């Protein structure tokens, strides 16, 4: 791939797609970027996931390493970077 | 066939959940499997959960909490 | 497909129109919508001369409006 | 702002 | 100080040409009250040569700005502001050799502009329908896929639906053939401003007293009277459009009606003042969002054997299509692989609606092998087959019959 | 001109480079009718040249496209 | 003759070429919502809609 995020796509992809198909089934999964915690376990419709990217933004903001932690994929211990 | 006409309605006014549960339940017919897993043995829960590490002694302990303990070889 | 593409540019204002290009192929199955077809003028439905006293034919036949025509012309290359 | 309009800019 | 007075629009890509951007460029600033508003571009890659000279018209310059970066990283984001964005839209390049690589990526960019932007509305582009409801939480999905082959089926049933699609989608006022010498150039151009159009009952010139009267009563009145045809109605108690409601519709007083016309009443108002088959549901739905139309289909599904044509199989062994004796003439269908396209195909030229004896026969020249995915969703259809050929090889094609053939489809990369 | 894109903010039209240039030369002009003593005082209308620099900048741009038309400007923009 | 020596060669009759396939070449085209004062030539095909039972 040519830019540096979207390599490791097909994961996420397939992996929402056993998300929306087993609710149920719990998901573990290596990603290669710590950018794409958010697209893990991604919810559409569902305000509290993304209010949490705001608070992500704050994160950042102020100085702080660890910004990917406030995700919930990650926090449920279902991902890491 | 008078009444199969009403069989729109069904697959029109319909979710997602039902789209998927109904594929799913299509390929364990194809494979030769028991129809009732999909529902019956994987009940759908979606809570919410978080890891904490080391807290203060006055920290409660909820309900279906996991303790990561550290034992001892023999 | 600069159709294709076309129709999700004018669809910013029109909302709708998404769901009426899906409707006229057929793909979306509303239970009170139709669909597209065709019918052949041939040299019996010559009886009718315009497209205006046409309807008064098929709009009292069977629900069918008409949207458009496809002639056919002499032009031999 | 209907007359002028159609021949100054457009 | 842009961004919070003035308009804001933006448009991801995965590597953008002069096609995708000329034809946006024209058809977005067509539209007469959508005039103002800014463009944004968000290409990854780097910038082409011919895209400079467009970027560079006097006109252009001012309103169209490129940003290079892509969505996933939020800086290429913070730098256009997304959050207080009117429109996004998002293009499938036609591009990348494989078709679900290039759909996994785009899919991964509706995620970033939902997840950074709640309240934007998406208008994403869509090649696959297999990944189709990965993005089914967005308001406007254009499946190119599903669109073209099923556009390429109803071609073979109705001439020229694929013309008649494109003059409706396409913006345009009808200035066209009046220099034209000939009489079907000119009326041909009148044709081309001809769009659907939406008004409510309500503020209706047209249909002011046509209530209590049917559907059709309605658009036989008013299109000798003005010359407008009545297409769809959705009252406020549900959003379900429709399309040539039968005579039981009665004409409500505030549903939003939809028709054609080259221009709609608000904009000018010049002429306002002067055998053994079964009828059932497709099984195997090879994707998620697929809305299983009602179709013809064989009572038991005939076995893999029997759809291939080449070989001859061990319950009625045939191998040209003159052996099998189809009566109609017959359709044909190349492609590169056996995708869901093809599924998408078959729905609108297998429907219950159709009449039995005039279902022309199908084949599929495919260049590679089925899936066997493929094989079981197309099983169940009737007259329908395969073989394995090109359109550059005469021999493959003889065989399937183009002897006896209305029509002919072809879909290469 | 301001009421053809009278968009909101007047203070985009007002404080600008096109508008207070004429602003400077104009005002002067009328004030020259209203008072008889001012026919003599002096008004910098030698400033128009700045003005009929940026007159031909969007009328040459209505159309190489700008190789030779470009620098035609910039010969004027100095003289 | 191309054509005709190929039929030969898979084992099909050879009459389909000239036969059952009559070369036409007329001129064609499309009109949408045109004026009810528009007239109606032979061999027109009309965009019709259906309903649903």
């Amino acid at each position: 791939a040519e830019e540096d995020y979207m390599a490791d796509a097909k994961t996420i992809v397939n992996v929402q797609t056993m998300f929306r198909l087993f609710p149920s089934l719990s998901i573990i999964t290596e990603l290669t970027h710590p950018s794409n915690m958010r697209f893990m376990q991604f919810r559409a419709k569902d305000s509290y996931s993304l209010a949490l990217s705001k608070l992500e933004k704050k994160e950042r903001e102020n100085g702080s390493n660890l910004a990917f932690m406030f995700r919930l994929p990650f926090a449920a211990g279902r991902v890491f970077s | 066939a008078e009444w199969i006409s009403q069989q729109r309605l069904s697959l029109y006014r319909r979710s997602e959940r039902q789209e998927l549960s109904e594929l799913v339940k299509n390929r364990m017919k194809h494979l030769g499997l028991p129809t009732t897993g999909y529902d019956e043995m994987n009940d759908h829960q979606n809570t919410l959960s978080y890891v904490l590490i080391n807290p203060p002694p006055d920290t409660r302990l909820e309900l279906n909490d996991i303790v990561y303990l550290i034992r001892s070889d023999p | 497909i600069s159709m294709l593409d076309t129709l999700l540019y004018q669809s910013f204002v029109k909302d709708y129109m998404i769901t009426i290009t899906r409707l006229l192929l057929g793909l979306d199955t509303t239970p009170g919508s139709g669909y597209l077809c065709a019918m052949k003028i041939t040299e019996d439905d010559l009886w009718i001369r315009t497209y205006g006293r046409l309807f008064q034919k098929l709009c009292s036949s069977s629900a069918e409006i008409p949207i458009g025509i496809y002639r056919t012309e002499s032009h031999m290359f | 702002k209907e007359r002028l309009k159609l021949f100054f800019i457009k | 100080h842009r961004a919070q007075t003035e308009k804001h629009v933006v448009l991801c890509v995965s590597s953008l040409k002069i096609d995708l951007l000329m034809d946006f460029l024209n058809e977005f600033y067509a539209h007469p009250r959508l005039q103002d508003y800014y463009v944004v571009i968000l290409c990854p890659t780097e910038m082409d040569i011919q895209v400079r000279r467009v970027l560079q018209i006097p006109l252009w310059s001012q309103r169209v700005i490129y940003l290079q970066g892509s969505a996933l990283k939020d800086q290429d984001l913070m730098r256009a502001k997304m959050d207080n964005g009117e429109a996004c839209f998002i293009l499938s390049s036609r591009n990348e050799v494989d078709r679900t690589a290039a759909d996994h990526q785009t899919i991964l960019r509706a995620w970033a502009v939902k997840d950074f932007a709640p309240n934007c509305p998406l208008y994403v582009q869509i090649l696959k329908p297999e990944n189709k409801f990965h993005v089914k939480f967005a308001d406007h999905v254009v499946c190119e896929e599903e669109c073209k082959y099923a556009m390429l089926a109803l071609n073979c049933v109705c001439p020229a639906t694929s013309t008649l699609i494109t003059l409706l989608v396409h913006t345009s006022r009808g200035q066209e053939g009046q220099e034209s010498p000939e009489q079907w150039q000119r009326m041909y151009g009148r044709c081309s401003g001809n769009e659907v159009y939406h008004i409510r009952m309500g503020d209706s010139k047209f249909f002011m007293e046509y209530e209590g009267k049917s559907f059709t009563y309605a658009a036989f009145h008013a299109h000798k009277k003005y010359g407008v045809c009545l297409i769809g109605i959705r009252r406020e108690e549900n959003k379900s459009i429709l399309l040539n409601p039968g005579p039981r519709h009665i004409m409500a007083a505030s549903d939003t009606c939809f028709y054609i016309n080259i221009t709609k009443e608000e904009n000018s108002a010049f002429i306002f003042k002067q055998v053994e088959y079964v009828k059932g549901y497709p099984p195997n739905s090879p994707y998620i969002g697929s809305s299983p139309t009602l179709c013809h289909l064989l009572p038991e599904k005939a076995p893999f054997c029997c759809l291939r044509l080449d070989k001859g199989c061990k319950h009625n062994s045939f191998e040209d299509a003159k052996a099998y004796g189809f009566k109609n003439k017959l359709i044909i269908v190349s492609a590169e692989t056996a995708g869901n396209g093809l599924y998408n195909f078959i729905v609108p030229l297998r429907a219950y609606y159709r009449s039995r004896k005039e279902l022309n026969p199908i084949v599929l020249l495919l260049d590679n092998k089925p899936e066997h995915h493929f094989l079981e969703a197309i099983c169940c259809f009737p007259m329908v087959y395969y073989m394995e050929g090109t359109i550059d090889n005469l021999d493959s094609l003889l065989q399937c019959g183009i002897i006896y053939a209305d029509n002919l489809v072809v879909v290469d990369k | 001109l301001i009421y053809l894109s009278y968009k909101g903010n007047i203070w985009e039209q007002i404080f600008r480079i096109s508008f207070i240039l004429e602003m400077i030369n104009t005002v002067p002009f009328i004030i020259t009718i209203f008072w008889p003593p001012l026919r003599n005082l002096f008004i910098p209308v030698f400033l128009n040249c700045w003005l009929a620099k940026y007159a031909l900048e969007n009328m040459i741009n209505d159309l190489q496209s700008a190789m030779f038309n470009q620098v035609l400007i910039l010969i004027c923009t100095l003289l």
